[PDB]
RNA sequence: ACAAUCUUCUCACAUGAGGUGUUGAACGAAAAUAUUUAGUUUGAAAUCGGUGAAAUUUUACC
């Protein structure tokens, strides 16, 4: 719920917000008439794939329940070679509803405000210790046989 | 070996080739506050870019290239061929 | 049986003497706890050592609240075995910190 | 002679100098003890006392916070010319929530010499900054630059890089800043006997009379006493 | 269950409020006196578990033991001071007569021999209040909205109302924690926008 | 089922994956949304929107 | 219900009088006399260290 907490405050606007926004420019440039990046979530598999590997992930989280596993399988080694700080997330229709969509494979953190740098850093250093400071030797045995 | 630029920028203020492109271009438009610039500057990214290459290319395993990145003004050492 | 005692580090502003016993009390009943403070204006010390009936109880708590992020802060607890505990961890527990205004009764004197 | 219708300044002032010389910058610090309370309880607001012979060099750098928006001010710096002087101005809401930790903090606080600020700002800024700031040697001053101009900033600038800045806290006695060593006996004893007419009309509840002792130093010399209430 | 989290939140709430007290009595001892009104409106629209002691006693000299209920009072200097002191947690302003009808010809209930009555006949307010020429429920309507010299035995008699916050349409039902989006402090007369709502 | 044996992750690799320089693109103002609001504007000006 | 009210200014008249708030720990300054008190280092780090208001005891900034 904390690293959901940030998460929700980075939500990308909806195509509902996305055009009552951009009707406002319009009509300004219509009469008469410059910003700053937009901040928000990055996600989708291959962007957020991508943004691991060119190291411009800060976290990156991933939906435990992919159904063809294929997909993320092989994400927690990739975050690991590159020196991401990742967890696995229960349920991917968590992640799906702060993007607006139905389901979400993977998402990441790239860049917060200045505002918000020292809660993620405070989240980054709790999902170091609850997530890979645990488990880490458990990841390495084979699961199941119960 | 990330803190070379820091000395010179502290010692220029108290005494006030594509490396050296590269410090000028920082200078006239001046180490999280380096490091902010330079990833939000596209003109000041590709000098700062190119110099890292210059200077890992003109000096191997022996200088720590992390830290050499931190020097120029990036996060990370870039992808450098050599 | 055992005296379990247990200690808590990065304490969050504010989750003071009664806090900490109102929650650890569902947890378990806590019989003498103690949380530092500074000796002049009885500031917090942000850590704190707490004492359960039995360590098994005590090891309870150890492995549930330990790197609990808590208000920006990863709470540590775990449990400190009785071969280094002294006497006194609580003394003065569950008593109100005296906090003598010494500026004051200076001006006064 | 306002403090005990003598004056046995100067010479005194001279014979410091001397003392420090060979004792062979370090600032001067004026030691005076009060029959009262000069405080009830701690007053973190700075203490324009203005002198003729500043303690702040010229060189130092100088944060102006100011109130939201900062462009107005920034604007305004920019137009008065004062960017060699006024090195970075930060709003009250930005101040905030940019810089939150201890950390961070401290950063922001190193990263600078003088820290003015806006006087309808000040009153917040005992929060926002913390024990990091209020309590290492660096509190803010309260700059007035409501009027918005750049006459007005450049006065205000100028004003508070002249005048000394002190914090009175619940106390019978205290320290002031008088100059350096590098100063002139002369001006430091301008500037002391500035400080303690300053101190009898708006610090010392009885004026002269309320003042004990008085006595001047270096940062580790002796306090030597420059003169004493004969009643 | 409790949270250790709820358990700070009553702590920073409990600092935060202390810490308002010192502020509004030391040192601040001005009230801007809301005037042109002799008769006010308060409404408490919400509390903190663990109550600090000084309001606990004082919204309580102010019968509003509990949340949303509605006391007239008369506008003065000490009442307009208590007010101030338990500002965060209360929405005070100017009924307009029609207001102050329809609160006690809908919502109006006595206090008859000390049980919850309600004022369904005349004749039970000319028994318990005929001595201070009270007859009717006109009577108090006038008495109230014109503070006589019986105002404090018709407000003594007078039960505090209830209006606890309306759920009609889908989106109400669902949010989380819905006042009507009431906030805390001084309203004008928004406050008869929402008994009009409310009544 | 031996244990997980990581023989080449074992290892943090400081350099970014990918050469190429990073365009123009991520730097200006997106110029897709420059299409939407030209579009917006001209069904203004000829009464659509 | 990890949400809440720590103030983007006031008073007298250009001036004067105000604004009450500061995470802990460690090395260190000698002076005015238990209050202030040079310079420092750090993950908001940590592992013993007089006075009432209520039903004899309850206060966790009185």
């Amino acid at each position: 719920t904390q690293v959901f907490k940030l998460l929700n405050k980075y939500r990308p606007e909806t195509a509902a917000e996305k055009k009552q926004r951009l009707v406002a420019e319009a009509e300004a440039v219509a009469n008469g008439k410059v910003s700053k990046k937009p901040y928000n979530v990055k996600y989708g598999l291959n962007h957020v794939v991508a943004l691991i590997e060119a190291k411009k992930a800060k976290l990156v989280l991933i939906a435990s329940d992919v159904d063809p596993i294929e997909l993320v399988v092989f994400l927690p080694a990739l975050c690991k070679k590159m020196g991401v700080p990742y967890a696995i997330v229960k349920n991917k229709a968590r992640l799906g509803t702060v993007i607006h969509q139905k389901t979400a494979a993977v998402l990441a953190v790239t860049e917060v405000r200045e505002e918000d740098k020292n809660e993620l850093a405070s989240i980054v250093s709790a999902v170091d210790a609850n997530f890979s400071a645990k488990y880490d030797e458990s990841r390495r045995k084979w699961g199941g046989g119960i | 070996s990330d803190k070379r630029f820091l000395l010179l920028f502290s010692f220029l203020k108290r005494n006030l080739c594509a490396s050296v492109k590269y410090m000028a271009e920082l200078l006239n438009y001046i180490q999280s506050q380096l490091e902010k610039l330079v990833s939000k500057n596209y003109y000041l990214q590709q000098s700062a870019k190119d110099g890292y290459r210059s200077y890992l290319q003109a000096y191997i395993n022996k200088l720590d290239l992390a830290k050499v990145a931190k020097s120029f003004g990036f996060a990370h050492p870039p992808n450098v061929n050599i | 049986k055992k005296k379990g005692v247990l200690y808590v580090g990065r304490l969050p502003h504010g989750f003071y003497e009664k806090q900490m016993r109102m929650y650890f009390s569902q947890f378990g009943p806590v019989l003498r706890l103690r949380m530092s403070r500074n000796r002049k204006t009885g500031s917090s010390k942000h850590y704190a050592f707490i004492e359960f009936e039995s360590l098994d109880v005590a090891n309870v708590v150890a492995e549930t609240m330990h790197n609990y992020l808590l208000y920006g802060k990863l709470l540590q607890c775990k449990v400190i075995p009785e071969d280094q505990v002294h006497e006194n961890m609580f003394k003065g527990a569950d008593v109100p910190f005296k906090r003598i205004p010494h500026a004051t009764i200076a001006r006064l004197q | 002679e306002l403090l005990g219708s003598d004056a046995p300044l100067e010479k005194v002032c001279s014979a410091l100098l001397e003392y420090e010389s060979k004792r062979k910058i370090e600032p001067v610090w004026l030691q005076l003890a009060t029959l009262k309370f000069i405080g009830n309880n701690r007053k973190l607001i700075p203490y324009k006392i203005a002198i003729k012979n500043p303690v702040i060099p010229s060189s130092s750098e100088a944060c102006l916070i100011v109130k939201d928006p900062q462009r107005v001010y920034k604007d305004l710096v920019n137009e008065a010319g004062l960017s060699k002087v006024v090195t970075r101005v930060i709003g009250l809401s930005k101040l905030k929530a940019k810089w939150n930790s201890y950390e961070q903090k401290r950063q922001l606080r190193d990263q600078f010499d003088i820290f003015l600020a806006d006087d309808r700002v000040i009153p917040m800024l005992p929060r926002i900054l913390g024990k990091t700031f209020y309590q290492k040697s660096k509190v803010p001053v309260p700059v007035k630059i409501s009027k918005g101009t750049a006459e007005q900033l450049k006065r205000e600038v100028v004003s508070a890089y002249g005048a000394t800045y002190f914090n009175s806290a619940p106390c019978s006695s205290f320290m002031i800043k008088c100059g350096h060593v590098s100063n002139t006996s002369t001006e430091l004893a301008e500037n002391v006997e500035s400080i303690l007419q300053f101190v009898s009309k708006h610090i010392v509840p009885d004026g002269a009379k309320g003042i004990a002792s008085i006595h001047l130093k270096t940062s580790q010399s002796i306090a030597i006493p420059l003169w004493n209430n004969p009643n | 269950f409790k949270r250790a989290e709820t358990f700070i939140n009553n702590y920073r709430q409990r600092e935060r409020e202390r810490i308002r007290l010192n502020r509004s009595a030391k040192n601040k001892g001005d009230i801007f006196v809301p005037d042109e009104t002799k008769l006010l409106f308060v409404i408490r629209i919400a509390g903190v578990k663990n109550m600090p002691p000084k309001i606990r006693k004082v919204l309580r000299l102010l019968r509003l033991s509990r949340i949303n209920n509605a006391v007239f009072v008369r506008n003065n200097k000490a009442v307009a001071q208590m007010l101030r002191i338990v500002e965060p947690y209360v929405m005070y302003g100017i009924p307009n007569l029609h207001s102050v009808r329809e609160l006690i010809y809908k919502r109006g209930f006595g206090k008859i021999n000390g049980q919850r009555i309600a004022l369904s006949d005349n004749a039970l307010i000319e028994e318990a209040l005929g001595k201070y020429d009270v007859i009717s429920i006109e009577d108090i309507i006038h008495e109230i909205y014109n503070v006589g010299s019986h105002f404090k035995e018709v407000t003594k008699f007078l039960w505090p109302f209830t209006l606890t916050p309306v759920k009609h349409s889908l989106m109400e039902k669902k949010v989380k924690h819905f006042n009507e989006g009431r906030k805390a402090g001084y309203c004008g007369e928004e406050i008869n926008e929402l008994i009009k709502k409310q009544v | 089922y031996p244990d997980y044996d990581d023989f080449f992750t074992n290892t943090v690799r400081e350099t970014p994956l990918s050469s190429a320089p990073e365009p123009k693109r991520r730097f200006a103002p997106s110029k897709h949304e420059q299409k939407r609001i030209l579009q917006l504007a001209y069904a203004i000006r000829k009464g659509r929107i």
